[PDB]
């Protein structure tokens, strides 16, 4: 399945302060209107779905845009050659605590985290390790990503991650909002900006791509409705980038309005 | 216990510092000085560079920025380090000296006119539209326009009945 | 000197350039912290072979 990308994936330039002005940058942005690959579960509730398993390629950056309001998937795993010599980078983020480790492990290619969402296990029991060979780095950071309220919830969350491979750092953009209930491929048209969180300082080379989907031992009423049990209402979408001009507008406190994507027609280049 | 000192045990540590192809992260220890307000120095950032006088500006930044550029993109708002607070550069006091002289066969007296101050980076002391006007004092007379200065201000060498530049 | 000459007619005539210079220098870099492991816990008397 396709859908169309009105004006999203605009994250932060870098840290730098401007009010008022129209600055234009280089950068691996998202253009708009652009078609983005959805390949999300479709079912598994009163009809077992076949589990959606996609190794997409990570080709210069990734946009990540899933509407959920229980948490559904929780690693967004990389790699180049996942069977023996791949440097792994977990990006669980459980109830605990971030599980953020480059250790050197046997790499599966297990679709599911391990089982068993009831309560009667822990958060994320790691059956997916297999043995540890020798680690390099591990960020166990106590403020998780995954931040869910759930108080209404007729309303859904919609939480977007911009991840792109610097040279020498990680970039890890995050955005959420509370998204009102609406049907599928019915991404609310409007603009919104990604706010930086973490950096993290890795070398490795990924090539590949290939997520996991855990749901929360926190198992909240039976969701017979729509906006309820969000087993088999994912919103898996994978947005490539490619280098593009964008000029964007500042306000009188330092935040973006909109943005321009400079090759739409040309009335466009002429703005 | 009862040996030589060919029998000591020696725990040896032995360090093998790397830097290979990847970001370097044992790096050295820095340190700091205070924080000299309002006056013209040299600071020493972080990233950024350069001389100036350091006051406060009342200004909200996101926190996640440190540096800071203006319309002409130039460095303008910075950030304490390890304090959190908006501290605001401006550049250092100068300027154009000008001479206002009546003649060296009339007389060898002179006027001093600094452009751009208000008579306070560095005797008849005037402030004008232009600058701050050093040896002439102000008549509350009018007369005719000599030597021209600059927003209707006007000086003539005439006499105080001794004689010295006027302004008027 | 600046209209090599030694007779000034009567005008207005811009020479120098005022100038304040810098003084001191301020460096700030943030509170130390993460102080790392460097020492093996007091060099715990357990050594190996």
């Amino acid at each position: 399945a396709y859908t169309n990308s009105f004006t999203r994936g605009v994250y932060y330039p870098d840290k730098v302060f401007r009010s008022s002005v129209l600055h234009s940058t280089q950068d691996l942005f998202l253009p708009f209107f652009s078609n983005v690959t959805w390949f999300h579960v479709i079912s598994g509730t009163n009809g077992t779905k076949r589990f959606d398993n996609p190794v997409l390629p990570f080709n210069d950056g990734v946009y990540f845009a899933s509407i959920e309001k229980s948490n559904i998937i929780r690693g967004w795993i990389f790699g180049t050659t996942l069977d023996s010599k791949t440097q792994s980078l977990l990006i669980v983020n459980n109830a605990t605590n971030v599980v953020i480790k480059v250790c050197e492990f046997q790499f599966c290619n297990d679709p599911f985290l391990d089982h068993k969402n009831n309560k009667s296990w822990m958060e994320s029991e790691f059956r997916v390790y297999s043995s540890a060979n020798n680690c390099t780095f591990e960020y166990v950071s106590q403020p998780f990503l995954m931040d869910l309220e759930g108080k209404q919830g007729n309303f859904k969350n919609l939480r977007e991650f911009v991840f792109k491979n610097i040279d020498g750092y990680f970039k890890i953009y995050s955005k959420h909002t509370p998204i009102i209930v609406r049907e599928p491929e019915d991404l609310p048209q409007g603009f919104s900006a990604l706010e930086p969180l973490v950096d993290l300082p890795i070398g490795i080379n990924i090539t590949r791509f290939q997520t996991l989907l855990a749901l929360h031992r926190s198992y909240l009423t039976p969701g017979d409705s729509s906006s309820g049990w969000t087993a088999g209402a994912a919103a898996y979408y994978v947005g490539y980038l490619q280098p593009r001009t964008f000029l964007l507008k500042y306000n009188e406190n330092g935040t973006i309005t909109d943005a321009v994507d400079c090759a739409l027609d040309p009335l466009s280049e002429t703005k | 216990p009862t040996y030589g000192v060919g029998h000591q045990p020696y725990r040896v540590v032995v360090l093998s510092f790397e830097l290979l192809h990847a970001p370097a992260t044992v790096c050295g220890p820095k340190k700091s000085t205070n924080l000299v307000k309002n006056k013209c120095v040299n600071f020493n950032f972080n990233g950024l560079k350069g001389t100036g006088v350091l006051t406060e500006s009342n200004k909200k930044f996101l926190p996640f920025q440190q540096f800071g550029r203006d319309i002409a993109d130039t460095t303008d708002a910075v950030r304490d380090p390890q304090t959190l607070e908006i501290l605001d550069i401006t550049p250092c006091s100068f300027g154009g000296v000008s001479v206002i002289t009546p003649g060296t066969n009339t007389s060898n007296q002179v006027a001093v006119l600094y452009q751009g101050v208000n008579c306070t980076e560095v005797s008849n002391v005037f402030q004008t539209r232009a600058g701050c006007l050093i040896g002439a004092e102000y008549v509350n007379n009018s007369y005719e326009c000599d030597i021209p200065i600059g927003a209707g201000i006007c000086a003539s060498y005439q006499t105080q009945t001794s004689q010295s530049i006027i302004a008027y | 000197c600046t209209l090599k000459s030694f007779t000034v007619e009567k005008g207005i005539y811009q020479t120098s350039n005022f100038r304040v210079q810098p003084t001191e220098s301020i460096v700030r870099f943030p509170n130390i912290t993460n102080l790392c492991p460097f020492d093996e816990v007091f060099n715990a008397t357990r050594f190996a072979s």
